[PDB]
């Protein structure tokens, strides 16, 4: 006897069956962060219209911190934020221009979230990230050299200060941020690894997201021997604001 | 210029980390730690240690067995020749029983030590299974590996032990060894009439394929935002920062929208997860349900149809 | 390693893939090493024939004496120019059979005359003289015998493959398909002819020795698969080249030679013929074409030997 | 000055950029006269 | 040529130009031999003045 | 409509070409000079590969033409046709789909640099995008020109290229021995244990057994140590699964660059080398 | 030449440059030879002054 | 600007040319050499 | 390199004479091979 239907047939409709559910699981809990959407239309609504799309948001779920440290919900109300900067042109889609001296804006890519005021712990409840000062169990590893004493360049070359101490990760042992003295004021700044490079024979780091005399103006540390994730996250978008904000060529266009 | 984050220029050091403690009834860990100066460049230095309870040692003990089994056999088939072995390394294999003997245990000269890798390689693998299983558990943490691993195992089993018993001749199974899985690699497309035409093929090649992107997608885009710490990808998650949050507008602004830090390891997860579970499902129905893929795809009207340009005459017809 | 550009030619329809890509270096040194032994001087064709002339002449009947010397001349350039006549001759005595190489060489005439009538299906116009195979050396060099393989110890069986084997090109596939393919007559289809599953018990091993049987014959001709198939669907003939029907009575030709002109033979071949199984030297593809889609590039020898067509 | 060569020195170097590549091409026009003369081309 | 031309060198970096033209000119001169080699003029594998492997 | 933390990012500048000219969002989308660019490419793409479905390979009126999903095919040029344009209905319509895909494919990462220097990210996405961008034009530019005629290209048609891998393939007897092949296929299988490996972890410590708290830098070490005795390291398993899927695109570049252009026999009797070593 | 092309050490790096140019060399010597062994200029298997196997 | 003194930079291209016109030197010797033996034009 | 003045000049002693010396093995292997086996 023959069929046109067999089971090859039904097996390969059986599973589009089960992708598309899965797309649409997956596509919610993608909006679980930034959602509902900042529109012009909750705007003029009054609020009464939220810009969520299609699947809708799911219901939130509950992450339990160790240590006492509390309960995130994901997704959650958040309050909206000021935007230091002023729209380009009224139409909608226009980009904004930052207000005053943009590295100072906190608005492009020097922009960030206000994180918690509390470090990040290691699983014995320690603050994480802390300077070789006070985690005096870690060393360099030997065939690498010590950066504490190396000059540290900005992108035009000039010595924005020196190495004072390196911080590091307790959970994973590697550095995740260097410690610079100033010279301009004297002030103790952190310089995240992954805008350093290093000059190993010449004993110098170069930092090409900014000049030299920005140095003097790296957010500030409340505690000198731990960070908050709100500090973290502050100390690295300040040096990121310099990669579009730091030399006028930045701005582009090349042509 | 900027730091790429590829290569650790300069490492630090600390005493081992010997691990989470784990609940009573695990054995302790054994090996004392080393560092690698090497691998500290890419990675993580320390080497070691490892937990080794029942089940993994009956896992590596049936796996040792199932591999030197192979071997054996490898250096038995150029006649216990060290060199010849090295030659060949690539051509040799432990072959499958021949098709007169179907599901019986078969002689010991002739595919008995096939059927016993396969057995003891099996095993080996489904208590590798339970161990990923035990070491989340004793973590506290969730089965997302284990349930990811069943689906590899899932294939690797449809490959060798569930078409072979279904199809009623271990003949039908792989043989164990580089070119010659190969080989049969091929030889399983020519005698299904071209698995091009196996949809379930498609869709693994799309999941393979997805996997790349997507591990170079994410990869890349945690890499670009590392300056941010965005590699602490459980403290983005839990607190979204700066890191989560160009991460997400970099792919918004490229094609339209974007996950979040925890939902592109779903996305991954899923689309690996797909790769081997399309592949079983494909394998599983070849020789039960269709016998040829391009006639099946003839019949559902999937076939590309070309002007003729070259044809020959049926010999078996004049 | 080689270096671009290579030698292209389009097969298929365009954008389906069926093209042939060749090194050209290589192609010229080949054609200088496949050239054909010009033709000798046209004889008399006139007077008495050779059938009433000659003591015991059984196959060139009906040549004149000026064509059968003529034939005999061209033999032993083509086979045995290093001796001479009597490579085939009791000295003193043409007349006679006793030696093992006019034996032969009398059934070499009729294996010959036979591909010429017979077998156009396969050598067309073209044809095969004794040159075709021998090359000017009394043992063919591309003759094959069963091959058994490397040493296993005695308590397990040989599996006839996973070995790195010049017979299927390198492959680990099963490295002896002459044997049961081109000697024997063992069936070479596996491919079904219905979508579903319920009537073909063909298997994935026969693939392979199929497969192995294919690279050899790739790899004896100088060619790709698509020179003769599609492989969207190896099976069917209505996508196949015309070239896949010529390599079918090749085949059918080919178990013809083995089955019933060198089989036979081997008890008057000695055993320096002979391979560890007491086979004879005998005849694939590689024998004939060299490595050469058409043995010698299709250069046209024998239409200027009427002794080597029947009647 | 957008390289920062001073007017002297951008003076200096085009000097020695023009004599070296001159010198340069003039190997490559010799080169180009022995091929032609071996295996003229056109 | 213009008289000013030097004023090149105050716009356009000097070691760039040099290293620039460097690896153009090497990757173009293993460019034309490989073009010439792949045509006619070959002078590698032409049998001139004679053929060494027809030498035995 | 923006994510409810986007617009303190939306910032003026930059591009590399256009700058305020075309320096706007569409929606979701960036656009600039390299969206507009890339929209012409696309649509104009697109719509000729439905045109090139309208008219099938001989004409609208033939049993040939289709719209059927799997079976439309626009095929490139005959070999004969050389690096030549080709008439349009003879392949010149592929050609151009050709040039629109590739100037569609390498604005798509100029647009993706753009987005990178707005947002002070590193820029190894576009350096991996152009990592698919080159194996494209390995196929239909630097090979294709190697062997002297865009003819070498694969077709644009859903199962019609599967039939080129096919016959392109097989061309070679058994080309499962092509060693850059071997090497690729390792990455790219290596690559999704490695996705499986790390989506899994990422997802075990944040989603914990009911009762436990989210999880540690501390148990994602721990966890590897404890089956396969090593931990990467949670920046390294990011550069590792880049590594892994952009040398599977790099060695896969390779692996079709060198069958045809540099290598013409059966890729099995590539290894009679090794074999053929004066050690055995 | 000219009298002031030392110069040209203040602009390039000394010894990448001799670094450089030993890697080029080395790279281009077995890369020729090659060429040259895959062409009608082989000496090695071209049977002269006699074959050796042919002795045996 | 490669830190290099002007009379180092007048040391160094001397020892330089003198090596670089001595390799060619003998680049030319070998190619004598095999142009008697096996003149390839 | 840290080496001083005299330390190349030192070195480069040995290393010429040690350099010329397994030259000087070079050139004998290869005359014993050209009268075993001559190449050309
Ligand atoms: C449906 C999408 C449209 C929905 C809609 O109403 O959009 C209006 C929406 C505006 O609505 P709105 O008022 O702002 O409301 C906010 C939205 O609702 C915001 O709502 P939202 O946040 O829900 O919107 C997201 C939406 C909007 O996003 C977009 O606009 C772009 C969407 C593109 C979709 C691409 C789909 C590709 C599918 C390929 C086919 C293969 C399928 C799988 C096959 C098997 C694979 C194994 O995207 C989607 O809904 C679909 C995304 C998921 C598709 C995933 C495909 C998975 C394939 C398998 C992968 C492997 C699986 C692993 C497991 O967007 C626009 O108007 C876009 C304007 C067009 C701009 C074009 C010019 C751009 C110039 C630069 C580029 C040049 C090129
Ligand atoms: C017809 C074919 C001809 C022939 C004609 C040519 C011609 C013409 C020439 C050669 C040249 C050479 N030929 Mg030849 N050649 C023939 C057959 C041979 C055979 C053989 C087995 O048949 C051998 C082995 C050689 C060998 C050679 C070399 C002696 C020489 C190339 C040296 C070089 O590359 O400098 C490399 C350059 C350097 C500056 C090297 C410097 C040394 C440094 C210090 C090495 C340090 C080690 C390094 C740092 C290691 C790297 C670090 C790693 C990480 C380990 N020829 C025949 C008979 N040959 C050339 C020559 O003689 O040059 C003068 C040359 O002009
Ligand atoms: C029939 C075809 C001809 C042929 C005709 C051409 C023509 C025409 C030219 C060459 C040129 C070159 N040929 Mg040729 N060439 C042939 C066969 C060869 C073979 C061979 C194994 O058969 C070799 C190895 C060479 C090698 C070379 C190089 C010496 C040179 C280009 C190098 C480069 O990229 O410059 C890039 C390097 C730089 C820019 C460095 C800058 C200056 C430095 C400091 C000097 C380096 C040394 C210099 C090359 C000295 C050699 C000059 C001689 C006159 C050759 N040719 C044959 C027989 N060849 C070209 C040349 O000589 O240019 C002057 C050139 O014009
Ligand atoms: C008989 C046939 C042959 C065979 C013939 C060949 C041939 C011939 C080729 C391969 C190629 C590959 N083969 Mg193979 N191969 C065989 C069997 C195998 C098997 C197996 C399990 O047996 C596997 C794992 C592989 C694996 C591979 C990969 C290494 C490689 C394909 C990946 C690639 O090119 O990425 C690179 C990725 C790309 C080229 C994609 C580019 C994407 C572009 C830039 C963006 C597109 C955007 C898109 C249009 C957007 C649409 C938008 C939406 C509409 C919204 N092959 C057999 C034995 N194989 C191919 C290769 O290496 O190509 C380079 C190739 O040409
Ligand atoms: C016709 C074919 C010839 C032949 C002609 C050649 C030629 C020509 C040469 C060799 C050279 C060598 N041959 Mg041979 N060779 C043949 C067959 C063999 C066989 C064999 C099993 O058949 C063996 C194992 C060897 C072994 C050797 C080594 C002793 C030597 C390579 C050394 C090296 O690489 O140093 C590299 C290491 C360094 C540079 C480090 C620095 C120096 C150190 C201290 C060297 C150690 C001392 C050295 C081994 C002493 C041996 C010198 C003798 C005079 C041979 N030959 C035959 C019969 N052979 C070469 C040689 O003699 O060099 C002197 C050489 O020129
Ligand atoms: C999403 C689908 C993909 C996938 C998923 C996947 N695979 C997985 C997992 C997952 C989620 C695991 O959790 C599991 C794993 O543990 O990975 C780290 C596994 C795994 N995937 C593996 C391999 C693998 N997966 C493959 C494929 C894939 N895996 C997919 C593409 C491939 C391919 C592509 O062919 C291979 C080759 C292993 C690394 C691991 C399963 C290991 C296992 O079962 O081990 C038991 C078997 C043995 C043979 C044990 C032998 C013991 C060893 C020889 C060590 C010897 C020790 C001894 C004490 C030495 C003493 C010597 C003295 C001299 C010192
Ligand atoms: C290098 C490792 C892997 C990789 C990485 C990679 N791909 C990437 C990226 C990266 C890092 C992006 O950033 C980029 C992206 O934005 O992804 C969301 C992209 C991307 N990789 C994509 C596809 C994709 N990548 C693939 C592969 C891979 N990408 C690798 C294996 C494949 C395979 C394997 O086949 C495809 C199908 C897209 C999702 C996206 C690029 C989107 C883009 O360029 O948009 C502009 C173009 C269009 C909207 C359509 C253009 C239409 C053409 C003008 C006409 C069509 C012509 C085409 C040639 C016809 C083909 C027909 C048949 C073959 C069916
Ligand atoms: C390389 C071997 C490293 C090694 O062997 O490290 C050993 C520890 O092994 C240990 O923990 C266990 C180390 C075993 C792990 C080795 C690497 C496993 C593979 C890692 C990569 C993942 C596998 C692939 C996943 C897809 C060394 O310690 P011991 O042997 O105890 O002896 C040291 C004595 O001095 C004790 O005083
Ligand atoms: C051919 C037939 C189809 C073939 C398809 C085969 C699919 C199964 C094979 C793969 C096995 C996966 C096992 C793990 C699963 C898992 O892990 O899911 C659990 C996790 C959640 O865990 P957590 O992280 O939230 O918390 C961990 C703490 N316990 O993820 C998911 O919820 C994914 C969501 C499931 C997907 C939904 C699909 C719905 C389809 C609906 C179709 C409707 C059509 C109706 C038509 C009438
Ligand atoms: C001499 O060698 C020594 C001893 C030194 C050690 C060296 C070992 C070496 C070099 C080993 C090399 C091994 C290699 C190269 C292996 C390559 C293997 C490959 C590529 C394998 C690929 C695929 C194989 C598969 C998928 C096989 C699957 C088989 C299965 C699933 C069989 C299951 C069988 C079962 C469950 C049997 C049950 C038996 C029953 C119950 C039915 O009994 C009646
Ligand atoms: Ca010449
Ligand atoms: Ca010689
Ligand atoms: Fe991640
Ligand atoms: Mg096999």
């Amino acid at each position: 006897i023959t069929h046109y239907i067999d089971a090859a047939q039904i097996t390969i409709w059986a599973f589009w069956l089960f992708f598309f559910g899965l797309i649409i699981y997956l596509r919610r809990e993608d909006k679980r962060e930034g959602y509902p959407l900042d529109s012009d239309r909750t705007e003029r609504s009054g609020g009464r219209v939220k810009v969520v799309g299609f699947p809708d948001l799911p219901d939130p779920k509950t992450f339990v911190l160790p240590h006492n440290g509390g309960t995130v919900v994901a997704p959650r109300v958040e309050a909206p934020v000021a935007v230091n900067a002023t729209p380009f042109s009224p139409a909608p889609g226009s980009p904004l221009v930052p207000n005053g001296d943009p590295m100072l804006s906190g608005f492009g890519p020097a922009a960030s979230p206000d994180r918690p005021k509390h470090c990040d712990l290691t699983f014995e409840g320690l603050p994480k990230i802390v300077p070789m000062r006070v985690a005096k169990e870690f060393s360099i590893a030997e065939g690498d050299p010590d950066p504490r004493g190396m000059t540290v360049v900005g992108l035009d070359g000039e010595v924005a200060g020196t190495v004072s101490d390196v911080w590091v990760d307790r959970s994973e042992p590697q550095i995740r941020y260097l410690e610079v003295e100033v010279a301009a004021n004297k002030k103790k700044v952190l310089l995240p690894i992954g805008f350093s490079r290093f000059d190993k024979k010449a004993r110098k780091v170069k930092v090409d997201a900014i000049k030299a005399a920005h140095f003097a103006n790296v957010p500030t540390l409340s505690n000198p021997d731990q960070v908050t994730l709100y500090e973290e996250d502050k100390v690295c978008a300040y040096y990121a604001g310099g990669k579009l904000y730091a030399t006028a060529e930045r701005a582009g266009p090349l042509l | 210029p900027e730091y790429q984050n590829i290569f650790t220029a300069v490492q630090v050091r600390a005493p081992a980390y010997p691990g989470v403690p784990l609940p009573k009834g695990n054995l302790p860990r054994i090996g004392r730690p080393i560092f690698s100066y090497w691998l500290g460049k890419i990675g993580d230095a320390q080497i070691g240690p490892i937990y080794l309870g029942l089940t993994g040692t009956l896992s590596i003990f049936f796996g040792l067995v199932a591999i030197s089994i192979i071997g054996f056999n490898m250096l038995a088939s150029v006649h216990w020749d060290v060199f010849q072995f090295l030659k060949h390394f690539f051509w040799l294999g432990l072959e499958p029983p021949p098709p007169q003997y179907g599901l019986r245990i078969p002689p010991l000269s002739e595919g008995g030590w096939w059927l016993m890798a396969g057995l003891f390689l099996t095993l080996s693998i489904l208590l590798w299974w339970v161990r990923t299983y035990k070491r989340a558990e004793a973590l506290g943490m969730s089965q997302h590996l284990s349930w990811a691993f069943a689906a590899a195992i899932f294939f690797y089993l449809v490959l060798g032990f569930i078409r072979p018993v279904m199809m009623g001749s271990w003949a039908k199974a792989v043989p164990f060894g580089i070119f010659p899985h190969l080989d049969w690699t091929a030889a399983f497309s020519i005698r299904y009439g071209n698995l091009y035409y196996n949809p379930f093929h498609m869709l693994s090649i799309a999941f393979l394929y997805g996997s790349a992107l997507l591990f170079a997608m994410h990869g890349a885009t945690i890499l670009s935002v590392s300056r941010f710490g965005g590699d602490r990808e459980i403290d983005q998650i839990t607190h979204r920062g700066t890191a989560a949050e160009r991460a997400a507008l970099f792919w918004r602004w490229t094609m339209g929208f974007n996950v979040t830090m925890e939902s592109i390891h779903r996305w991954a997860w899923w689309c690996a997860v797909l790769t081997v579970i399309t592949a079983g499902i494909g394998i599983l129905l070849s020789g039960t349900v269709v016998d040829n893929w391009y006639l099946w795809a003839v019949k559902h009207g999937m076939a590309p149809a070309y002007p003729e340009v070259v044809t020959a005459v049926n010999p078996y017809e004049t | 390693c080689e270096g671009p550009p290579p030698g292209t030619e389009q097969i298929g329809y365009r954008g389906v893939g069926m093209e042939n890509y060749y090194n050209k270096r290589q192609r010229a040194l080949s054609i200088q090493a496949n050239q054909p032994v010009e033709s000798l001087p046209a004889a008399d064709s006139t007077g008495p024939k050779a059938s009433e002339v000659y003591q015991n002449v059984q196959v060139l009947k009906d040549l004149s004496v000026g064509e059968f010397t003529r034939t005999m001349v061209a033999v032993t350039t083509w086979v045995s120019p290093k001796e001479g006549c009597n490579y085939c001759h009791v000295p003193g005595n043409w007349a006679s059979d006793d030696i093992y190489t006019k034996v032969v060489s009398r059934r070499m005439f009729e294996l010959v005359r036979a591909a010429n009538s017979d077998w156009k299906a396969h050598v067309a116009e073209t044809g095969v003289t004794c040159y075709t195979c021998h090359r000017g050396n009394p043992v063919p060099k591309y003759a094959w015998v069963t091959d058994p393989g490397p040493k296993y110890p005695s308590g397990l069986k040989p599996t006839g493959q996973n070995y790195g084997s010049k017979t299927v090109a390198y492959a680990s596939l099963p490295f002896d398909p002459l044997t049961p393919f081109l000697d024997q007559a063992n069936e070479i289809r596996i491919t079904g002819n219905a979508a579903l599953a319920g009537s073909n018990p063909a298997s994935l091993k026969q693939a392979e020795w199929t497969f192995g049987l294919m690279m050899n014959i790739s790899d004896s001709l100088g060619v790709g698969c698509t020179f003769c198939h599609n492989t969207r669907a190896f099976n069917d003939w209505t996508q196949s080249t015309p070239k896949r029907t010529t390599a079918w009575y090749a085949i059918r030709h080919v178990r013809d030679i083995n089955q019933n002109y060198i089989w036979p033979l081997n008890d008057v071949l000695p055993a320096s013929r002979k391979g560890p199984y007491g086979d004879p030297l005998r005849v694939s593809c590689m024998t004939c074409h060299q490595a050469v889609n058409k043995p010698l590039y299709g250069a046209q020898m024998a239409k200027d030997y009427p002794g080597l067509y029947k009647t | 000055s957008l390289t920062g060569l001073t007017d002297d020195e951008a003076k200096e170097f085009h000097a020695i950029f023009m004599q070296s590549m001159y010198a340069w091409f003039g190997l490559v026009v010799i080169a180009h006269l022995l091929a032609w003369l071996y295996r003229p081309w056109l | 040529m213009n008289a000013n031309l030097y004023k090149i060198w105050l716009i356009l970096d000097p070691r760039r130009v040099l290293v620039s033209i460097v690896a153009f000119q090497i990757v173009l001169g293993l460019l034309i031999h490989m073009i010439v080699l792949s045509t006619d003029l070959n002078w590698l594998d032409d049998n001139i003045p004679v053929s060494y492997q027809a030498l035995g | 409509a923006m994510l409810s933390f986007e617009k303190k990012y939306r910032v003026r500048g930059g591009t590399l070409i256009g700058g305020d000219l075309f320096d706007f969002w569409v929606g979701p989308f960036y656009v600039g000079f390299f969206g507009v660019v890339g929209f012409c490419f696309t649509l104009l793409g697109v719509l000729l590969i439905v045109w090139g479905a309208t008219i099938g390979p001989t004409g609208p009126t033939s049993d040939l033409q289709t719209y059927n999903l799997w079976r439309i095919s626009i095929a490139p040029p005959d070999l004969s046709y050389g690096l030549r344009m080709a008439p349009l209905t003879e392949g010149g319509l592929w050609q151009i789909i050709t040039i629109c895909a590739a100037g569609a494919f390498i604005s798509w990462a100029l647009r993706e640099v753009e987005i990178c220097r707005k947002l002070g990210i590193g820029f190894h996405v576009p350096f991996a995008f152009s990592f698919a961008i080159g194996a494209y034009l390995v196929l239909v530019f630097v090979r294709p020109l190697l062997m002297g005629a865009w003819g070498h290209g694969f077709p644009y048609g859903i199962l019609s290229h599967l039939d080129w891998v096919s016959n392109v393939g097989y061309q070679f007897l058994h080309f499962h021995y092509n060693p850059a092949h071997m090497l690729a296929i390792s990455f790219f299988f290596t690559n999704c244990l490695a996705l499986s490996m790390h989506g899994s972890l990422i997802l075990s410590v944040t989603n914990p057994q009911k009762g436990e708290p989210v999880k540690t830098s501390e148990h994602e070490n721990t966890f590897f140590r404890d089956i396969v005795g090593y931990s990467i390291g949670a920046l390294a398993i990011h550069r590792l699964g880049l590594f892994l899927a952009l040398s599977a695109a790099f060695w896969s570049a390779v692996c079709i660059l060198i069958s045809g252009p540099f290598w013409t026999r059966g890729w099995p009797e590539w290894w009679n080398w090794w074999l053929e070593l004066p050690l055995w």
